[PDB]
RNA sequence: GGAUUGUUGAUUUUGUGGGUGGUGGUGCAUGUGAUGCCCGUUCUGGCGCGCGCUACACUGACGGAGCCAGCGAGAAACUCCGUCGUGCUGGGGAU
């Protein structure tokens, strides 16, 4: 089916019911997150060309990330739902490690495997940053809880790459994009009222029968006048 | 710092009128139209269609077109100053009689529909909408120097006058002042039909103008002058 | 906060307008504060509303219809608000299916050979059977 | 509480040009 | 700072909220000055009042006096030829000659 | 052909050939 | 010089009548209207709102009687609805009666050609590209695109070039009808504008900007 | 062992795919041209010349109150207090 439609029969009601996926779902455990991830890159390209802007894409994004860093205290507007599937210390974060999540692993389901599914959603955050929220207004409102929680990876993990990289690039996005007061209401001016005219197309210069009967009832009461005359 | 007005939602500019005389406006004199009615059904006397009956008449068929007039009407009309309300149009019959166009009027493209309008506005005197909301063409008394504004600049449009830009024209009359220009709808004669009432004529172009050309070339400079766009 | 006025560029305006316009987008900056507390404080006035912006790219057509209005005149005195305060997921999904109109579904011309990735064309790359 | 203000904004709730080249109606 | 008090639709018709209630009303058809006064007085809506600045009971209250006026006791006071001709009289001009 | 068709439907081009506003009739109302 | 299109090297105007609704229907072959002949065109199956010669009499009128074409500086193509190009002499003096214009077109039309004792009115073989000027730049007037100065539109472009617009002759239509030759759409006014005020309007900027006057 | 015809005998009927513009014109080149260019049948009906009066409201419309004449033998306009309000409106009263 063609996911570039702003409305279809079944992607509509499927995007509509599988948004509800990505924010109502505990995402509690591995196997859950790992769920979310791959719901992620569906979303992502069933507009791979629309481009559209899906607000629990962020939400999703907010809470796995800061998942595995459990709280810092410094992201109290974020609603977690399991503090205990925080990433140890000891992880390497230099390891050649599969990003692509098996679906055969999901009913099996450890740091390894947490780490993965981290990689498969942070490298989905990456294209949705470069594609989607780039071109969107509120780009900056939107990377702003986002880059804060990779600033936390970065000083937590110094040799973890993906998050300073992608921290570079959100930093490039912003530099260019030029953040001025938005102008909707602009409106082109409205042009004085407009009307046809009323008329007749052969002008004259019950209502024929009527006049018939008047104009000959005055010729015969004039002729019977001047005949009795 | 300067606060915004309470509605941005557009409102039509208010449709100029012959009792309101403040407004700085735009008046086109369309001089001399020929526009004659006569029973063959009453039928808008033209060059090609009525020659014989004409001459019967005595009057020359060589100015007999009530097409130059119409093309003057529907590029003053269509033109976007009458889009921005700051222009009427007045017509001087050549047999003495002054029409005033309101400016929401639509005189029908084809001009066989045209000439319809004419011998109907001739007759009753007014054109009504089709809502019957508004008198659109009505006969108003003559002189025309009374339904003019209270102060408002005369010029003619004359090829022996010397060339003047229209543009640096306008800039430099006043701005409570508005500006007639006698358009000689006339297709061939001497340039004092309006000499009694104007105080100075202006030429407009080296080059012979037709009525149509040359009065959409001033009202477009205008424009230029006002910025109406 | 909409729309400010003095960041509109007009045709008619001349170079040195042009000029002083330019200077005056570089220097702009965000004024709202997040973590103010009273609200008469938050110097969210001076902002803009760039938010509501991105929602008329929304992916749901009706919601990005209803961002749309802002874009639109305030012809509309007041919405009735009673009618889109009870709104959930299953209202949504139940609300598609019962559609006053009903379209042709339409199809993808672009062909992937594989649906999932492996461990030529794939649909989704990233996630593997 | 819906009910009630939904009985409210019924009352509050208000029920319900030619451009270039185009001609007046044929007739 | 928490103070809690131009048009409305009253029987699907628009009546601008800047007009005195009565006269408000009035524009209503089927609706005259005295109807809309005793409407208004049965309402317990004083009269001086602008259809905008009436709440909600109110204006429900008007709605109600009104849908059911028998049940709140309002008065019962408020609430071819001309061929034939022409052809008679052809028959009598042509008899005339 | 087809891409054109593809970038219709994007822009609301809604084939039944209707627009995505017109969708938003009632929507809300019930 | 009366331009031609033989001649590409002048800077000159080409105003292109596009999709322009001039048919001969014979019950003898007489130009189709709106109004004249609206139970034939039913019979055709062709809509009588898209059969209006009227609108391109007056952009011709107002084209041949600008200034500008005066001044030698302009030249005039009529690409008609059913696919035929006709390219109109700049000293070509078309009736002013609409009437006669028709007549003219029936033959024109018929014969391909109306010569006087050059040709003054030529059917002629597309695509408009190759007769167009070898360096030149195409613009149409598009309502949605944004609002320029045409002045400063012609002025910013170069000297030796030439600028085309295709000006669309419809009552009513989508604005692509040279979307495939053009490689930019511009609005000449906030507020929607007939072909003939369009085109009067732009042609009045170009005697402003060369100083045609 | 009768698909189908009007008795008939595989000529059709049904379902799925599916090429065709062609008893088509108009000119061009000594009829011909992989020519250029485009794109029916039978009936049934078919006034002119003139008067007088009312309106286009705020000097007005509506609700109360106050009141003043003279002709002639088979009252109004008006004044006082109120409502309304520049909206073809509470003017207009045809159908």
């Amino acid at each position: 089916f063609s996911t570039s439609d702003q409305y279809h029969l079944v992607i509509t009601p499927a995007l509509i019911l599988m948004s509800q996926f990505l924010e109502q779902i505990k995402f509690n455990s591995l196997k859950r997150i790992a769920f979310g991830a791959v719901l992620v890159r569906i979303v992502s390209q069933y507009q791979r060309i629309s481009k559209r802007y899906i607000p629990e894409v962020v939400y999703f994004f907010q809470k796995i990330l800061l998942t595995f860093i459990v709280k810092p205290l410094d992201f109290e507007n974020i609603r977690l739902d399991s503090y205990e599937l925080g990433l140890p210390l000891d992880v390497d974060f230099t390891k050649k490690r599969s990003t692509i999540i098996p679906l055969h692993t999901l009913s099996t389901m450890p740091v390894d495997q947490c780490v993965s599914v981290l990689l498969n959603v942070m490298e989905s955050l990456d294209a949705t940053i470069s594609t989607v929220w780039k071109s969107l207004p509120a780009f900056n409102e939107i990377i702003l809880p986002i880059q804060q929680l990779l600033s936390a990876y970065t000083s937590k993990y110094s040799d973890f790459e993906k998050p300073r990289n992608i921290l570079n690039k959100v930093e490039k996005l912003t530099k260019f994009t030029e953040h001025i007061p938005l102008a909707l209401q602009n409106h082109k001016p409205v042009s004085i009222p407009t009307h046809a005219p009323k008329y007749e197309e052969n002008f004259n210069p019950i209502n024929k029968m009527k006049a018939q009967l008047k104009k000959e009832r005055k010729f015969t009461m004039k002729e019977i006048r001047k005949d009795a005359k | 710092q300067k606060a915004l007005p309470a509605s941005l939602v557009p409102q039509a500019p208010p449709v100029l009128t012959s009792k309101d005389k403040i407004t700085k406006r735009m008046i086109v004199v369309l001089a001399m139209a020929s526009l004659e009615t006569h029973k063959i059904k009453y039928v808008l006397l033209n060059c090609d269609d009525h020659q014989g009956l004409l001459k019967k008449m005595g009057r020359d068929i060589s100015e007999a077109r009530p097409d130059i007039t119409h093309q003057c009407l529907l590029t003053l009309l269509d033109s976007p100053i009458n889009k921005a309300g700051k222009l009427q149009v007045y017509i001087q019959t050549s047999r003495g009689i002054l029409i005033e166009v309101n400016p929401t009027v639509r005189i029908p493209r084809t001009f066989k529909r045209f000439s319809g309008l004419m011998v109907q506005l001739l007759h009753k005197l007014s054109i009504r909408s089709v809502n019957s909301e508004e008198k659109l063409l009505k006969v108003i008394k003559n002189p025309i120097t009374d339904h003019l504004p209270t102060k408002c600049r005369k010029v003619t449009l004359s090829f022996d006058a010397p060339v003047i830009r229209v543009q640096d024209y306008i800039e430099k009359l006043d701005d409570d002042e508005s500006i007639c220009v006698f358009v000689g709808a006339m297709a061939r004669g001497k340039d004092n039909f309006a000499d009694e009432y104007v105080d100075e004529k202006v030429g407009l172009s080296n080059y012979p103008l037709s009525a149509s050309v040359a009065c959409s070339k001033f009202c477009h400079g205008a424009e230029d002058a006002w910025n109406i766009l | 906060m909409l729309h400010n006025p003095a960041f509109i560029s007009n045709p008619f305006q001349t170079p040195d307008q042009v000029a002083n316009l330019k200077t005056l987008k570089e220097n702009y900056v965000d004024p709202f504060d997040v973590h103010e507390s009273d609200p008469e404080l938050t110097h969210a006035l001076d902002s803009s509303l760039w938010e509501l912006a991105s929602l008329m790219e929304h992916y749901h057509p009706n919601v990005a219809t209803l961002a749309k209005i802002f874009a639109q005149p305030f012809k509309k005195l007041s919405y009735n608000m009673e009618d889109f305060l009870d709104w959930n997921y299953d209202s949504l999904l139940n609300a598609e299916s019962s559609r006053k109109l009903k379209t042709l579904p339409t199809l993808e011309f672009e062909a992937f050979t594989n649906v999932f990735d492996n461990e030529g064309n794939v649909y989704l790359p990233g996630v593997a059977w | 509480d819906k009910k009630a203000r939904r009985r409210t904004l019924r009352f509050y709730t208000s029920k319900i040009r030619f451009k270039g080249d185009d001609d007046i109606p044929y007739k | 700072s928490l103070v809690v008090q131009h048009i409305l639709r009253l029987l699907n018709t628009n009546v601008d909220g800047n007009i005195k209630i009565v006269y408000a009303l009035t524009t209503i058809k089927g609706v005259g000055r005295r109807y809309s006064n005793l409407v208004c007085k049965k309402a317990d809506v004083d009269l001086h009042k602008r259809a905008g600045e009436l709440t909600q009971e109110e204006l429900e209250r008007i709605v109600q006096i009104m849908q059911n006026p028998t049940h709140y006791k309002i008065p019962a006071w408020f609430l071819t030829l001309a061929n034939n001709v022409e052809s008679k009289l052809r028959d009598d001009l042509e008899r005339l000659k | 052909e087809l891409e054109q068709q593809r970038l219709d439907r994007m822009n609301g081009m809604i084939e039944l050939e209707r627009g995505v506003e017109d969708l938003d009739d009632g929507f809300w109302e019930n």
